[PDB]
């Protein structure tokens, strides 16, 4: 029984632009076993309009998923991913940053 | 409908090719055997292939073209023992059982290097007026015919092989209690050889 | 170390029930019921893909199977019927091969006073064959016997021979307009005339008919046609 | 298209 | 260029939840096309790229009936393997599945695989001959043998170098405006304040097609190999990729660096300088 803990990405589809409509994307992979939480965050609070890729795996046999939602980006509203697995002791929250 | 065999009987003469011929309906079908089935016995594979080309085992080859949708079977060299019905069986896309053909009779005929058709008549080894007819040592081009009358029993002709002396003969055998049937008459709506031997 | 399918012969009454054994010792996932009507080709009652798992396939309608286990999957006749008269066969699979049974030859009987045994006659060599070929043809005939369920066997000096002998493939029907007609079968072994001629030696023709149980009502007048070997016998001579 | 194996571990 | 087809399978067992959940991923190249979840409504091979929508109702039964098949087998081999490795029904365990073909610029085939992992260990592999079984351990021996007496590998061959082949040219022509293009990435350059005396430096690929890319940091011409930080090329979500390289530099001298952009979709290789 291996376990691998999950690499998060959190990043826009399209480079952002105040009030142009865009996609708001987490990107988990490397992770082992599959069954994993993945939210995204609005100034702290659960977006429910979040779609997700079909699982599939790399050479290694890891996981990764795409999870995803239509948004618009503003100057001052904070987005993130919060990621939960066996491999983890806490939910890891991981910031988007825009400027990256 | 979904696997087309010709049912025969194919007549091959001994030492000639057997060509056993199958076509299939489904293009995606992956899977595709030859089934060797003895008279009153059950079937066993004697071939498998997959895919375009051809393989062979001994006398055997078979051959698969999946774009035409025809796959064959050769037997070289054909014996009488391979005398049997040869059923075609292919997996259709995402099956899990084989669907078979209705199958080939396959019948090799003996070569009769001497032929000395003759009829004979045998008695009960159980005394009594009971006898049988015998028509024997005809060439495989002969053939027999059902009896006309119904209280007239005609077999089919056989092969027998005698392997210590390698000598294989064809016979069939005529039986009735009507008190008017002889050998003499008992083959008379078969086209039998005109030097026919009838011992009195 | 393969399918073990029982039992060959089985006569069945309009309406009766009976199950067919199959069992496969070789951890097979894949298991099958096929049955084979007279000069045709297989078709698939019903399959398994493992334990707990059966699908109906092109002629279910008559029959139920189980699979609770790897190794069994008996198939069920639930009501006899004339159409069912058949060969069955079981087989089973890993992923290529299909392994086969032995079959099962089942006939459904209106009646079971349409059951008869064969008689038995073994016809001497004629002289003039032995004159003319320095070969000697014995005839077995088996006459009057329905179901067709028999094994027709020559024995020389209690020894079973398969060499010279042709038996007829299929039987003659007595009554060919009757579904019940009894049958006949004829089989030859033949020798050399020197064999024959030599008086130690001993040919027996043996039927051994499948017929009624210990357990069957038997009303008529005639022997209870029960499974027995019907036999003739010849003896060598000069 | 899927390959069409019948074959379990 | 190159071109390849792969089938992903993923089976795992949910203690007192009923069925296994089974999921089936197709792909081209780095294209999805196809998708199996035993959880969705459809019960039905589903496609997720334009082309194959022109196949006909024939194609969509078969691999419906096939990709159930391969759900129905995983389901048993959970259990066969409980019973290998002594593993009782309490707990979770997932089989994985890998198979497909691989082609060259002219479109023959050039390999195929098809391998297993339970638990996210390899299991069993068809070796690169395509006549022979790599087996993990004891368990795998178990399968090979199986696999062995059954002649298993001429029916895999049979697709491998064969019917793989064909599927993926007919889908290579099908979808030729998607599957045969090149898209080259947009570059540009970030920098970042990490100390009083030092920056990041992250040199950014966007919207490129296929995914193979290098993305290679220098320094007065030569290679940072033990000093970059590369993350894991990514999609953006509409059929293409993104990457980043990044490297720490002395702050005030940013401009001794040069980020090394390859890609198939770029005449010649690009060259980017910070520009404050």
């Amino acid at each position: 029984m291996i376990q691998r803990t999950p690499k998060i990405q959190v990043y826009s589809r399209h480079p952002a632009e105040n009030g142009k409509s865009n996609f708001l994307n987490c990107y988990v992979s490397g992770f082992h076993p599959s069954d994993i939480e993945v939210d995204l965050l609005k100034n702290g609070e659960r977006i429910e309009k979040v779609e997700h890729s079909d699982l599939s795996f790399s050479k290694d046999w890891s996981f990764y998923l795409l999870y995803y939602t239509e948004f618009t980006p503003t100057e001052k509203d904070e987005y993130a991913c919060r990621v939960n697995h066996v491999t983890l002791s806490q939910p890891k929250i991981v910031k988007w940053d825009r400027d990256m | 409908k979904e696997v087309e065999q010709n049912s025969g009987p194919l007549s091959v003469p001994e030492g000639a090719i057997a060509s056993l011929n199958c076509t299939y309906s489904d293009r995606g079908s992956s899977s595709f055997f030859w089934y060797r089935q003895y008279s009153g016995k059950s079937p066993e594979l004697i071939m498998s292939i997959y895919a375009n080309g051809d393989k062979e085992d001994g006398r055997f080859t078979a051959q698969l073209n999946k774009a035409s949708q025809y796959v064959s079977l050769l037997i070289r060299d054909s014996q009488p023992s391979d005398s049997a019905t040869y059923l075609c069986a292919v997996r259709g896309t995402g099956r899990r059982a084989l669907t078979f053909g209705s199958g080939t009779r396959l019948q090799v005929q003996p070569n009769i290097q001497n032929p000395d058709p003759a009829v004979y008549q045998l008695r009960d080894s159980k005394s009594s007026d009971k006898s049988v007819c015998l028509f024997t040592d005809f060439d495989s081009q002969t053939n027999v015919s059902q009896s006309k009358d119904s209280d007239v029993y005609i077999t089919d002709k056989c092969v027998l092989d005698m392997r210590s002396m390698d000598f294989k003969s064809n016979s069939a055998v005529a039986w009735s209690n009507k008190s008017d049937f002889a050998c003499a008459n008992a083959f008379n709506n078969s086209i039998i050889p005109e030097d026919t031997f009838f011992p009195s | 170390a393969g399918v073990t399918q029982t039992p060959k012969f089985r006569i069945l009454k309009i309406g009766q029930s009976m199950t067919l054994q199959c069992a496969q010792d070789m951890n097979h996932n894949y298991m099958y019921w096929y049955r084979q009507d007279p000069g045709m080709g297989l078709k698939l009652i019903y399959y398994s893909v493992g334990a707990g798992i059966t699908d109906k396939g092109e002629v279910p309608n008559g029959y139920n199977v189980s699979r609770s286990t790897t190794e069994d999957f008996p198939l069920r006749l639930e009501l006899a019927a004339p159409s069912q008269t058949s060969v069955y066969f079981c087989a089973s699979s890993f992923a290529t091969e299909a392994f086969f049974g032995q079959g099962t030859r089942l006939t459904v009987v209106e009646d079971l006073n349409k059951v008869f045994p064969p008689e038995v006659a073994v016809f001497e060599p004629s002289e003039a064959e032995i004159s003319h070929t320095q070969k000697a043809t014995l005839v077995c005939l088996a006459t009057g016997f329905y179901p067709d369920h028999v094994e027709l066997s020559w024995w020389v000096n209690g020894k079973e021979v398969h060499s010279g002998v042709c038996t007829d493939p299929q039987p003659l029907k007595e009554q060919p307009a009757l579904n019940d007609s009894r049958y006949a079968l004829s089989s030859r072994l033949r020798v050399s005339a020197t064999f024959w001629q030599d008086p130690r030696n001993h040919f027996r023709c043996q039927v051994q008919f499948y017929g009624l149980s210990e357990n069957d009502e038997w009303t008529q007048d005639r022997a209870k046609p029960v499974t027995q070997i019907v036999s003739a016998e010849a003896w060598g001579r000069a | 298209g899927l390959y069409d194996g019948m074959e379990h571990l | 260029g190159s071109h390849s087809m792969r089938y992903f399978f993923t089976s795992v067992s949910r203690p007192g939840r009923g069925e296994p959940r089974f999921i089936a991923v197709g792909y081209v190249d780095d294209t999805q096309f196809v998708r199996f979840d035993s959880d969705a409504a459809s019960q039905r091979m589903e496609p997720r790229a334009p082309w194959i929508e022109q196949e006909g109702p024939e194609y969509w039964d078969g691999e419906t009936r096939k990709v159930k098949a391969h759900s129905q087998t995983h389901r048993v081999d959970l259990g066969t393997l409980r019973g290998y490795y002594n593993q009782s029904e309490a707990g979770s365990h997932t089989v994985q599945r890998m198979y497909g073909c691989d082609v060259g610029s002219d479109w023959r085939f050039l390999r195929g695989y098809h391998q297993y992992a339970y638990d996210g260990k390899d299991y069993i592999a068809l070796k690169e001959d395509l006549r022979s079984w790599t087996a993990a351990d004891m368990a795998a021996q178990t399968t090979k043998h199986k696999w062995e007496a059954a002649h298993v590998a001429e029916q895999l061959r049979a697709y491998l170098e064969g019917t793989c082949v064909e599927w993926l040219r007919r889908y290579l022509e099908n979808g030729k405006e998607t599957l045969q293009r090149t898209d080259a990435p947009k570059t540009h350059m970030t920098h970042h304040a990490v100390s009083d005396h030092e920056a990041t430096l992250r040199c950014w690929a966007l919207s490129f097609y296929p995914a193979e890319i290098t993305l290679t940091w220098q320094r007065d011409g030569e290679d940072q190999t033990q000093d970059t930080e590369l993350v894991e090329t990514r999609p953006a979500g509409d059929g293409t990729f993104q990457k980043w390289a990044a490297v720490v530099v002395p702050s005030g001298q940013e401009q001794r660096y040069t980020c090394h952009v390859q890609h198939e979709g770029l005449p010649k290789p690009l060259t980017l300088r910070w520009e404050p």
